[PDB]
C-alpha cells in the first residue's frame, strides 16, 4: 500500500434462474470506463421462495448471492491502455434461506 | 394498523455484553421484519432485512431472529460505537410501521470531568446581556451537579444545561451550564464561580474568576 | 455508492406550503419505488408517502392525505414532497429512502436500504433571526476554548473549526431553547496549551435559514 | 494480436448454512495467479433441505457458476507481467425444480 | 436391480425435427436420472444431470424432463451433429444402471455415391492374394447394392462390405466392397468390374479395369 | 480442463490377467470417488466398479466381484483396475469416469461428468498379428490404404501425419473368414495435385508394435 504497483497485462485471452425456488432476473450493466464493459447483475424476483404448488412462500426468503470480482477501470479516463484494478461486489443469483428462529 | 412494540425502550450495557432487543407485532408479518440503527444526528442505516439477513458491511456481532409476531435483534458483544437507537419495521402490510425504538447506552468506568469557566465577552456585554459558561469535559456517568455562585450566593432559575450525546469512542459525556444575567446584574458583583459535584471527584471542584481580571 | 441528497427544509408558517426535493445517484432511479419517512424532534421514525418507479401509483399516511403530494422526475433523478396546510405534527426531519438494488423494483414490500441525510421542516409562526457569535476565550497542559452562538431561530446551526481542519477534541452542544423563544448553543475544543499564542483558532458558524455565515477568531484576552 | 496494457494493482455471510441448497467453500490456492486465493463453492447435497430439516429429493441443489477474470503469471513466476484469463467458478448453490411437463 | 427401458431403440429424423426419447424405470429414482450422448468411436459425454439440468456447453436444443419412473430427453430442432446414441442412467440406488441406448440417425435428401475402383497392388500380389476394392463415396440413403463381375461372371460369397457411420456434417455414408481372390484366380481373368445400384443413380454405375494395363 | 487418460488394454488369453490404469489431471483427484464403466462391442454402457476418494470403500458389479480389484494411488493421481480370471463377457472398451467438481465428493450418488478416451480389452485365445499395408492407387481423385490381416483391434490411420483430415474415410474393420481383421482408409483429393502433392498413410497397430508409413502414388 501507499506505493503504486504497475504491471503489464496481455488482454488477448487464449436458464436455472427460472426454475429456482429463489428465481432471479439478470440486468445489463454497461460502463465504457470499465473492462469488462458489460456485467450481468442478478436481482431476486421475490422476497419469499416458490413452494411445491408454484406459489410464493413467505416462511422462507430469496437472498442474493454476492461475490467480489476484479474489474479494470480506465486511468486516466478514456485511456485505452492504462487501468487501475478495482474490486466490486456483484449479485450472481439468489438462494433460498430459512430465517433464524433460535435462541 | 400493525403495531410493533419494542422491549426495552432503553438499556445500558458494558462493552462485551450480549444485548437483546425484542419486537412484537400485534398480527403476523411472517418474515417481512427489518432492523435499522440510527446514530444521534444521523439518518437511520439498514442493519438486518427479512428477519436475519445482515447487509454487507454490518459487523458479525449483529444478528436477527424471529417469525410471525416475535422478533429479536442481538448484539453478541457490545462495542462503544454501538451507541444508537434501534428500530424494527414491518413491511408485510400497509401502512408500513416502525417500533418506538430502543436506545442503547454504554456502561463504562467512572471518569472525572475537566472543569473550565468562561467569562462573558466584552462584545456580548455591549449588547446588554452576560452569559457565563461552565464546561464539564469528557466525564462518566452523565449524572453531575453544577451550582452557580455569585459572590458565594447560590443561584437558582437563571442557568441552562446542555449535554452531548455519548462519545462513540470513549463513551463519555460533556456538559455546558450557562448562567445568564443582565449587564447591570453582572456589573454589580465580582466573584463568579461554578461548583461541580460528580462521582469521579473526591471533593467538588470550583472554577472561578474575578470580573475584570 | 448510492447517494440521496435532500433540500427544501426550512421554517414555514402554519397553514403554509413547502416543497422537499431529493436528488438520487448511484442506481437506476426509474427502476425503484421511492418513499419519504419523517422523524419528529425526539420521536421515532414514521412513514409518510410512497411513489412507484414510474409515478403511476402513490400511497400516503392517513394524517397527510390530501395535504401532501409525492412526485418524481425520473429524467432529473429526483423525488419531491409537496407539503400543504402545514401543522405542528409536520415539524420533523424528512428523509427520502430507497429500496435495495439487488431485488426487483416491482416488489412493493421492500425495505429502505438507503436514506438521505435528512432535511428539517419547522412549522412555526415565530420569525427567523440570525445568531450572534461570541468567543469563549481560554484562561491562563490542556486549554479549552469555544464559541457561544446566541439568539437564533429556527434550527439548525452548523459549527466547524479552522474550516474543518480541526476535528479532534471538538464538542458542539445541542441547542437549548431559551425562555426568549430563541435558540443558543456552545461549541468548544480542547487544544494543547503550548499552541495558544502560536495556532489560530476560528469557529465557522453557518445558519442557513437567515443566510448568516460568521467566522470568529478565538484568542486569549 | 497481443494487446498489452498497464494495470496499477494498488486498489483504492451465513447463507451457505441457512440455504435450502447449502454449500461449502473450498480454498483454491495458486502462487502463479492473481488473486492467488479463490473460494469455490461445492453443493452439499443433490436434494434441497425441506421444512422438517431433511433432504428432499423432489428438488435439486445446483451450483451457480460465474465467469471471472484472473491474472496468470506470464512468464511463470513473473511478478510484473500477466495474461488476462477467464475462468468459471462456483459462487454458491440454488434450489431448482425438475421439469415434469411438455 | 433398477431396470431402465428406453423408447425407441432407434429413430430417424430430419434436420429441424423435434425428437423425443423416453426412459422408464421399474422403480422410482426421484430426480437421480441423467442423460449421456455417445458419438461413434468416442467416449460418452454428459448432456443432462438431475432430470433437467444441462451441463455448460450443451446446446439449448437439448432439454430433459421427468419424475420418479418416467423421463424424457427432447432435442427441439435436430442438427446434423446430433447423430449419436443417447443413454439414460439412474444413480438413485446400487448398482447404477443405464438404459439400452437410443440411436439417432438423420433423414436427408438423396445423394448418389461417387464410385471408384482400385486394383490390387503388385506388392500384395507377391504374397499370393488379390484384393480388389470398390468405393462408394458420400451417399444417402445407406441402402446400396454392389455386384462384382469378373469377365462378366457375377460373383457371390467372395466379397465383404464395410460402411462408415453417418457423417456429422453432411449426414452421408461411404461404403467399401472388397473382392478377395487367390493370385492364381486373379491371373486367370481380364475384366474386373463393380456394378453399383442406388436410389440416387438413374442407371447402375460400373467401374472397371483390365488386369495389367 | 479435466483429463482422464487410460492405458493397459490389450489382448489377454481367457483365464488370464490384465491391469488397466487411468491418469487423472485438472482436478483434486483425492477429493472424488472414481469409477470404471465398460462397453462390450456394439452394446450399451455398463458400470463395473467404484472406489471412494481415499480408497477406503470399493463397490463392484456382481459379474466381476472377486475377479476385479479397483485401486487408486492418490499421490500419482491414478486409478487402477486389476482384472483376473478373464472371460468373453469382459471383452469391452473400459472407461474411467469422474464426478462433477461443483458438488461435494462425499455425495456417493453423483453422475459421471468426465470420462477417459477408453481402452480396449480383448479376451481371446487367438494370436497377435501385425497388418500388411498396401496402396489403393488412383487412376476429384480417390486414393487409400488397405490394412490387411491383423489381430486384435484396433488400428489407427492418419494421412500426412494428421495434416490431411478433409475427405478422409477410415472404414470399420471387417473380420475375415480367416479370423483376421482388415480395413481400408480412403481420401478424396483434387486431381490437379496428383503428381504434385505426396500422400502418405500412417498406420499404427499398437498390439503388435507395427507402425507403417505408406506412400500412395499413381502407378
Ligand atoms: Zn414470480
Ligand atoms: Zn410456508
Ligand atoms: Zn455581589
Ligand atoms: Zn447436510
Ligand atoms: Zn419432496
Ligand atoms: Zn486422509
Amino acid at each position: 500500500k501507499n506505493f503504486p504497483r504497475t504491471v503489464m497485462v496481455n488482454l488477448n485471452i487464449h436458464d436455472y434462474y427460472n426454475r429456482s425456488t429463489s428465481p432471479w432476473n439478470l440486468h445489463r450493466n454497461e460502463d465504457p470506463e470499465r473492462y469488462p464493459s458489460v456485467i450481468w447483475e442478478a436481482k431476486c424476483r421475490h422476497l419469499g421462495c416458490i413452494n411445491a404448488d408454484g406459489n410464493v412462500d413467505y416462511h422462507m426468503n430469496s437472498v442474493p448471492i454476492q461475490q467480489e470480482i476484479l474489474v479494470l477501470r480506465r486511468e486516466p479516463p478514456h485511456s485505452p491502455n492504462s487501468f487501475r484494478l478495482e474490486k466490486i461486489l456483484v449479485s450472481v443469483g439468489c438462494t433460498c434461506v430459512t430465517p433464524i428462529v433460535h435462541h | 394498523a400493525i403495531q410493533l412494540t419494542q422491549s426495552p425502550s432503553s438499556l445500558s450495557a458494558s462493552v462485551g455484553d450480549r444485548v437483546t432487543i425484542t419486537c412484537r407485532a400485534d398480527e403476523s408479518v411472517r418474515t417481512l421484519m427489518h432492523w435499522y440503527q440510527q446514530k444521534p444526528g444521523k439518518a437511520p442505516k439498514l442493519l438486518i432485512y427479512l428477519v436475519s439477513n445482515s447487509e454487507i458491511g454490518v459487523p458479525d456481532r449483529f444478528s436477527g431472529s424471529g417469525s410471525g409476531t416475535d422478533f429479536r435483534l442481538t448484539i453478541s458483544s457490545l462495542q462503544p460505537e454501538d451507541f444508537a437507537t434501534y428500530y424494527c419495521q414491518q413491511t408485510w402490510s400497509d401502512p408500513w410501521t416502525f417500533g418506538q425504538g430502543t436506545k442503547v447506552e454504554i456502561k463504562r468506568t467512572v471518569a472525572a470531568p475537566s472543569v473550565f469557566i468562561f467569562p462573558p465577552s466584552d462584545e456580548q456585554l455591549k449588547s446588554g446581556t452576560a452569559s457565563v459558561v461552565c464546561l464539564l469535559n469528557n466525564f462518566y456517568p452523565r449524572e453531575a451537579k453544577v451550582q452557580w455562585k455569585v459572590d458565594n450566593a447560590l443561584q437558582s432559575g437563571n442557568s441552562q444545561e446542555s449535554v452531548t450525546e455519548q462519545d462513540s469512542k470513549d463513551s463519555t459525556y460533556s456538559l455546558s451550564s450557562t448562567l445568564t444575567l443582565s449587564k447591570a446584574d453582572y456589573e454589580k458583583h465580582k466573584v463568579y464561580a461554578c461548583e461541580v459535584t460528580h462521582q469521579g471527584l473526591s471533593s467538588p471542584v470550583t472554577k472561578s474568576f474575578n470580573r475584570g481580571e | 455508492e448510492v447517494q440521496l441528497v435532500e433540500s427544501g427544509g426550512g421554517l414555514v408558517q402554519p397553514g403554509g406550503s413547502l416543497r422537499l426535493s431529493c436528488a438520487a445517484s448511484g442506481f437506476t432511479f426509474s427502476d425503484y419505488n421511492m418513499a419519504w419517512v419523517r422523524q419528529a424532534p425526539g420521536k421515532g421514525l414514521e412513514w409518510v408517502a410512497t411513489i412507484t418507479y414510474e409515478g403511476r401509483n402513490t400511497y400516503y399516511r392517513d394524517s397527510v392525505k390530501g395535504r401532501f403530494t409525492i412526485s418524481r422526475d425520473n429524467a432529473k433523478n429526483s423525488l419531491y414532497l409537496q407539503m400543504n396546510s402545514l401543522r405542528a405534527e409536520d415539524t420533523a426531519v424528512y428523509y427520502c429512502a430507497s429500496p435495495p438494488q439487488y431485488y426487483e423494483g416491482s416488489i412493493y414490500r421492500l425495505w429502505f436500504a438507503h436514506w438521505g441525510q435528512g432535511t428539517l421542516v419547522t412549522v412555526s409562526s415565530a420569525s427567523t433571526k440570525g445568531p450572534s457569535v461570541f468567543p469563549l476565550a481560554p484562561s491562563s497542559g490542556t486549554a479549552a476554548l469555544g464559541c457561544l452562538v446566541k439568539d437564533y431561530f429556527p434550527e439548525p446551526v452548523t459549527v466547524s473549526w479552522n474550516s474543518g481542519a480541526l476535528t479532534s477534541g471538538v464538542h458542539t452542544f445541542p441547542a437549548v431553547l431559551q425562555s426568549s423563544g430563541l435558540y443558543s448553543l456552545s461549541s468548544v475544543v480542547t487544544v494543547p496549551s503550548s499552541s495558544l499564542g502560536t495556532q489560530t483558532y476560528i469557529c465557522n458558524v453557518n445558519h442557513k435559514p437567515s443566510n448568516t455565515k460568521v467566522d470568529k477568531k478565538v484568542e486569549p484576552k
